[PDB]
């Protein structure tokens, strides 16, 4: 169940279509298992990198490509997925909060990048980077302040499960009884580091915390 | 999603706690090298040996050896833990050599508190990648320094 | 509130700024003579 | 300078216009300053015409244009003053704009060389240009005013509020040019870091005016422009300025909360702001209410103060006991105006005895009825119940009083239909006197009802 | 004078025969503030029929006062005895003309002024009370005889057509719609005022305007005027049919119990008013390549891009004024270098690198910042693009120590 979900989320079309074909076959005998796994997989990756986390990495990589590698087409392709996720609308208060503080600047900067593709003037692209760099400075000043996350603020769907038939990740053998996920802690801690990993504590069906 | 191994702490933090308790600066060895030669990074190969060899002679490396004994409730437990540490570091040295592991800085080395075992993390640089890079190419198969070799046993390695 | 027509919005803008400015600049730049 | 006022108009005009060029030789700046003042006095005598004042308008602008390039601030200040008396009708303004004089007018705005007298004259000219014809305002001058307002506080510019007040005036007669140059963003960012009650009210009113008429709402985005004021409360880590000193970082957050609170109150008292913040779809009111349920102590203590001012309720005193806080909200509490030095009995009797009118409509009740119904629809009552039973000791008491005040306000101002789902509190019944829920949470909900019960007695007694 | 209000609110025995007469003499006091306070507390006393009948039999002179006296004098028309006394000298006819041309729209100003003073922090030169001011049409419909005059004049037809055909384009004609919504609302505050108001089917027109209106100010205005219609049992029944509930109790008993009404009404679903149709956003409707591949000294071992003869300080005057053409490969390569550094300075990515590149040019070649055309090109670029204030002041400051001899030479000749 776990490897197939990763394949179904791949960017490649060949892997995406092939993975989903196997998944729908599993829905016959066990439909509720795959549905829970898809919900868990989408929420876990959301918590790992937030909206302001993706922009900090995307803008930093895009800036190096444009000013260091002198590549323009490679800069746009990095920023296209970032603007695509904001057009689908926020699904939580944290995403809603981001869409209010930085919503106007990012959306307007896309418009200037759209005029550069047609007019071709260098000034349009330069004026676009004025908004991108202004947001980058603001985000970089609040990353160190991030040290703890509340599940209600980032993803309300994780704390409203209270029961799952999906086994705890990393522990499954055919010769042992299956242990399922019971609940997820309402708060997780962020370790102060360059990558800022999160500490997620689950709750097994046998009363043992993982 | 990486599982969390309990009862284990990294080597860098383990030494740091010992030195700060004994009123010892964390970077005494580094300070001596800069004091003798401020432009240490720009020195030639033969000149860096002179600075490096001088630093290790003025400071006795036994922090790890005394660290393990002070955390052992009894001598019977101390000997058992030391035996496990000696033969767990040797296995990862040869296995890591075949795999070509690199960038084995102390932050990527963890020592089990209850059993004395050695755990490796961050398996990112493999197959001699770190040796061929142009930025500080390390030229050693595995990490075996004076701090580690002075804790396995008194007779040496 | 019924601050709808520009006639009362203009008066509100040029009165609050003059009355509640610590620096004596709006009292000199917002003269009604220039209309 | 000696004002002749004796020879013919063309003869008096020649000397001043020939001395403005001078080829930068043989004429001192003092004489130029005196001649410019003569032109202003002369223009007040002979009316604006190309037949009586010798040459045409275009020739006068050319020589007047060679006055803002002087290295003396006194000469430039007089040159700007002369233009204001010359520009009267749209015909002259279009001629001035034709010669690209706006390149020099915008130049004098931002030189910052201890010429506050020169800068005042430049801005007074701008207000004249807007009045004469606001549809032909140059884009070069506009971009200068935006820069001096967008980043006019980090450079310690003293004429920062004097330029924002001009952008708002221009935004009411020509919003098209202001929108292109990002002028509407500057006004929104100014109210975040402006903690003056009267100024903050005026700035937000200009933006809400553009959201009133149907033909002007095209200049404002949907859910990112107006909702900027909700960022300090919705975002737990808000950084308004990318570059600021870290010494007053703690004090910066408090300043943002005070300024943002007045903006929220201001936009909730205008019909153009109530509707835009309470749209049936995704709206800012749900985000404001939704963030209240999150167990954050800093945000909760701030949002409660906002709710009291929205409904205009007296704030209680900070405490951990309900009795002390209850006594601080009674309508019969003593006030300084009741003393013998002030209104002896006349002032006191006004707030105690009731008004002698039982049928006269009270328009303020209608405003509170609509506002209260909007919050109930979005789930204000459900949010308060969570705060009461899941917050600090000194926060639950403030929420308990607020819930009691709303219930009293709602049983005599709301109609029959809105009262069927009003006095029910479905979420409170979930956390009732039951052993399934934690025992500590069980008694807090029970004690809240007991504390709220005594609030009924105070209203029953009335003022005394 | 202020102490007579507490005696009014305390229900002092027989206050209407000795207290009213002491508030009429106090009207003619020398101080204007004292007289103004007497009017304030006299209006509050008029809410009782016993006190209002006392004033009519005293027939005081309130015409010489301001608008406050005029409104208080218009309340006599609500009593049949007071209407006959006033409508004997030809007074109601004069007021009808005044309340149709001069200050029928000014009633909106009185409504807005009180609301603005209440909660706006405006103060035109705590929970207050905002009561509806006295309106001529709202007081004339209390009796059948008064309602007869309002129907023969045929004013309802004039007001109704102003609602079904609104012109929400000019701000001056929008206030006329407001001047009619408040006039229709006061007419519907009485049972006899509703008989001649619902015969033209105008209430549904207001209800439609209260939920589907382009101007949000008109939408909020209709909320208040619908409350005035809910002051009677008959009025509240009409609003209930169109899904608009209202409060059906007075204010003398603030504790309603299930079995004169105050003016308040709200829709059953509050979201029916907060719906606004979406409107599309208005925005929706070279040497640079070679410079990075080489060096400034390497290349050395027309230049203006956006330079047309309509937006230049010197070139635009060739035809209109009659100036002479400007006169001059080593220099054309410096114009491009200056312009490209200004453009790169608009991104604010590396300001120090770009600022250094401009200072060196002004040092090695101080005479390149002396051509009027280059200044116009830079000034033109500062308008379209956006620059930080410290960076914007850096530019336009390298041209401060210039002469611009060409403009001075040509301007002197043509002007002389
Ligand atoms: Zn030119």
């Amino acid at each position: 169940i776990y490897p197939l979900t990763v394949a179904s989320k791949s960017t490649t079309t060949a892997r995406h279509n092939a993975a989903n074909k196997i998944l729908k076959n599993m829905c016959e005998h066990s439909n509720t298992l795959v549905q829970q796994a898809m919900m868990v997989s989408e929420e876990l990756i959301r918590v790992a990198i937030l909206w302001h986390e993706m922009w900090h990495e995307g803008l930093e990589e895009a800036s190096r490509l444009y000013f260091g590698e002198r590549n323009v087409k490679g800069m746009f392709e990095v920023l296209e997925p970032l603007h695509a996720m904001m057009e689908r609308g926020p699904q939580t208060l944290k995403e809603t909060s981001f869409n209010q503080a930085y919503g106007r600047d990012l959306m307007e900067a896309q418009e200037w990048c759209r005029k550069y593709m047609k007019s071709g003037n260098v000034k349009d692209l330069t004026q676009a980077w004025d908004l991108y760099y202004h947001v980058f400075r603001r985000i970089s000043k609040q990353l160190p302040q991030l040290t703890s996350l509340e599940l209600q603020y980032v993803s309300p769907k994780l704390l409203m499960c209270r029961d799952l038939e999906l086994a705890v990740p990393g522990t499954y053998d055919p010769n042992q009884p299956i242990i399922r996920i019971q609940s997820i802690a309402p708060s997780l801690q962020v370790i102060t580091s360059k990558q800022r990993p999160r500490k997620l504590t689950l709750m097994g069906s046998n009363g043992h915390e993982f | 999603l990486i599982g969390w191994v309990p009862h284990c702490d990294t080597l860098h933090a383990l030494i740091r706690d010992y030195r700060e308790k004994k009123k010892i600066l964390l970077n005494i060895e580094h300070r001596i090298m800069l004091r003798m030669a401020p432009d240490y990074d720009h020195l030639t190969l033969m000149q860096k040996v002179e600075v490096f060899e001088h630093a290790v002679n003025n400071t006795a490396g036994d922090d790890l050896a005394k660290l393990l004994w002070l955390k052992s409730p009894s001598s019977e437990v101390w000997f058992d833990r030391r035996t496990n540490y000696t033969r767990s570091l040797a296995v990862m040295s040869m296995v890591g050599y075949i795999l070509g592991l690199g960038d084995r800085h102390p932050s990527n080395l963890m020592l089990d508190r209850l059993s004395g075992k050695i755990l490796h993390i961050d398996f990112g640089d493999c197959f001699e990648v770190a040796m061929t890079r142009e930025k500080f190419p390390e030229k050693i198969p595995f990490r075996l320094t004076r701090m580690l070799t002075n804790a396995m046993e008194v007779t040496g390695l | 509130a019924f601050l709808d027509n520009p006639t009362i919005i203009l008066a509100h803008i040029r009165q609050s700024h003059v009355t509640s400015d610590d620096t004596g600049m709006c009292e000199m730049v917002l003269i009604d003579h220039d209309v | 300078n000696v004002p002749l006022d004796l020879t013919r108009e063309p003869s008096d005009n020649l000397r001043e216009i020939l001395q403005n060029v001078a080829r930068l030789q043989g004429v001192s700046n003092m004489r130029k300053l005196g001649h410019l003042n003569n032109f202003t006095k002369l223009l007040c005598d002979i009316g604006h015409s190309e037949e009586k004042l010798g040459f045409h308008y275009e020739d006068i602008i050319i020589c007047l244009r060679l006055a803002l390039l002087n290295e003396a601030k006194e000469v430039r200040a007089a040159g700007l003053r002369a233009l204001r008396y010359l520009i009267q009708d749209s015909s002259i303004l279009q001629k001035v704009l034709k010669l690209k004089v706006d390149y020099l007018i915008a130049r004098c705005i931002d030189i910052q060389q201890s010429n506050e007298v020169e800068r005042t004259q430049a801005l007074r000219l701008v207000r004249k240009m807007i009045t004469v014809n606001a549809s032909l305002f140059p884009s070069s001058v506009t971009n200068s005013l935006i820069a001096v307002g967008n980043d006019g506080l980090q450079e310690r510019d003293r004429m920062v509020r004097a330029c924002i007040a001009i952008i708002c005036e221009l935004a009411l007669q020509n919003p098209e040019v202001v929108a292109l140059r990002g002028g509407l963003n500057t006004i929104l960012k100014n109210v975040i870091d402006c903690q003056l009650s009267r100024i903050n009210e005026a700035l937000i009113t200009t933006i809400l005016h553009l959201l009133n008429h149907p033909k002007t709402r095209q200049y404002v985005r949907a859910d990112v422009e107006l909702e900027r004021i909700l960022a300090p409360y919705t975002d737990f880590h808000y950084r308004h300025s990318p570059d600021t000193a870290e010494g007053q970082l703690k004090e910066d957050r408090e300043a943002r909360f005070l300024a943002s609170k007045m903006g929220i109150i201001a936009t909730f008292r205008s019909w153009a702001g109530i509707i835009n913040l309470c749209k049936p779809g995704n709206s800012g009111i749900q985000s404001l209410i939704g963030v209240l349920c999150i167990p954050n102590m800093e945000i909760r203590r701030g949002l409660l103060e906002v709710l009291y001012d929205i409904f205009r309720l007296p704030l209680p005193v900070v405490t951990e006991e309900f009795i002390e806080a209850l006594l601080s909200v009674d309508p019969g509490r003593f006030q300084d105006s009741w003393r013998l030095s002030d209104g002896f009995v006349a002032a006191e009797a006004k707030t105690i005895l009731p008004h002698r009118a039982r049928s006269r409509p009270d328009l303020m009740d209608n405003y509170l009825a609509l506002i209260l119904s909007a919050f109930i629809r979005n789930g204000l009552l459900e949010g308060l119940v969570e705060v009461i039973t899941n917050s600090d000791d000194h926060i639950s008491v403030r929420a308990t009083i607020l819930l009691g005040e709303l219930l009293h306000m709602a049983n005599t101002i709301l109609p029959h239909s809105h009262s069927h789902h009003l006095h029910c509190l479905p979420t409170l019944m979930n956390m009732a006197a039951s052993f399934d829920i934690p025992k500590e949470k069980r008694l807090r909900a029970s004690a809240a009802l007991n504390c709220l019960k005594r609030f009924h007695e105070m209203k029953k007694r009335g003022p005394k | 004078t202020k102490h007579l209000r507490v005696l009014l609110r305390a229900n002092v025995e027989f206050f209407n025969n000795w207290g009213i007469e002491l508030l009429v003499t106090q009207l003619h006091d020398k101080n204007k503030t004292i007289s103004s306070e007497a009017l304030d507390i006299l209006d509050e006393a008029c809410e009782d029929k016993a006190n209002l009948h006392a004033l009519i039999q005293m027939k005081p002179a309130l015409s010489h006062l301001g608008d406050k006296g005029l409104l208080l004098l218009l309340r006599f028309l609500s009593i049949p005895k007071g209407f006959s006394y006033l409508n004997e000298r030809g007074y109601v006819a004069k007021q009808l003309e005044k309340w149709h041309r001069e200050y029928n729209s000014k009633y909106v100003d009185l409504i807005e002024e009180q609301l603005n003073e209440a909660l706006t922090t405006y103060r035109k030169p705590q929970r207050p009370h905002v009561y509806l001011p006295i309106h001529l049409y709202g007081q004339l419909v209390h009796h059948k005889t008064g309602c007869h005059l309002l129907e023969v004049q045929n004013i309802i037809t004039e007001l109704c057509r102003n609602v079904r055909t609104p012109d929400l384009d000019k701000w001056e004609e929008i206030k006329k719609l407001k001047a009619s919504l408040w006039a229709l609302g006061n007419i519907g505050s009485s049972n006899w005022g509703l008989n001649l108001l619902q015969e033209e089917n105008v209430i549904p027109d207001i209800l439609k305007l209260a939920k589907q209106c382009e101007v949000l100010s008109i939408r909020g205005t209709c909320v208040y005027v619908l409350g005035l219609i809910a002051k009677t049992k008959q009025g509240c029944d009409i609003l209930k049919c169109h899904n608009w509930d209202a409060v059906r109790h007075s204010r003398k008993h603030l504790w309603p119990v299930v079995p004169d009404y105050i003016g308040l009404a709200l829709p059953v679903d509050i979201n029916d008013i907060f719906q606004v149709k979406d409107i599309p956003y208005f925005q929706t409707k070279s040497f640079h390549l070679l410079r990075q591949q080489m060096s400034l000294t390497e290349i050395m071992n027309t230049g203006l891009q956006e330079h047309t003869d309509d937006n230049c300080l010197y070139c635009v005057c060739i035809e209109i004024l009659g100036f002479q053409p400007s006169n001059q490969m080593c220099r054309i390569l410096l114009r491009k270098e200056v312009l490209r550094l200004v453009i790169n300075l608009s991104s604010s990515v590396s300001t120090k690198c770009h600022e250094t590149g401009l200072l060196t040019i002004k040092e090695k070649y101080p005479q390149t910042f002396d051509d009027i055309c280059l200044y116009s090109e830079v000034s033109h670029l500062l308008s379209h693009c956006t620059f930080r204030l410290p960076c914007r002041r850096f530019i336009q400051e390298l041209f401060q120590d210039v002469q611009f001899l060409q403009m001075h030479e040509e301007a002197e000749a043509v002007l002389a």
